[PDB]
């Protein structure tokens, strides 16, 4: 590793990491003369840590 | 006859707090001592006016 310089006496690390919702959920099977059905509820979440 | 009085005083900053203190909200590259001495330099002028 090479070298750096900060002009500060302490260094902190913050890591914001996100687990987004995957684009699963294929498509419902229809027939031409009927009404549709609703799409299920997804989940997304965030998380953040410190060193 | 008439003869005056003497009064003087001092203040010292040691080695730790010169380079270790920044602001309390953000991250600072160690320049708050120059802010804080210039107030303390102004305060000792108010000491002699108060005396």
């Amino acid at each position: 590793f090479p070298e750096d310089s900060t002009f500060a006496s302490e260094l902190e690390l913050y890591l914001l990491r996100t687990q987004d919702a995957e684009q699963t959920g294929m498509t419902f099977v229809h027939q031409v003369g009927s009404t549709s059905l609703p799409v299920e509820a997804r989940v997304a979440k965030v998380d953040l840590a410190k060193a | 006859t008439w003869s005056p009085l003497a009064f003087k005083e001092s203040r010292v900053w040691d080695e730790k707090e010169i380079l270790y203190l920044g602001r309390l909200a953000d991250e600072v590259q160690a320049g708050v001592i120059n802010e804080q001495i210039a107030e303390s330099l102004t305060w000792l002028m108010a000491r002699m006016r108060n005396r």
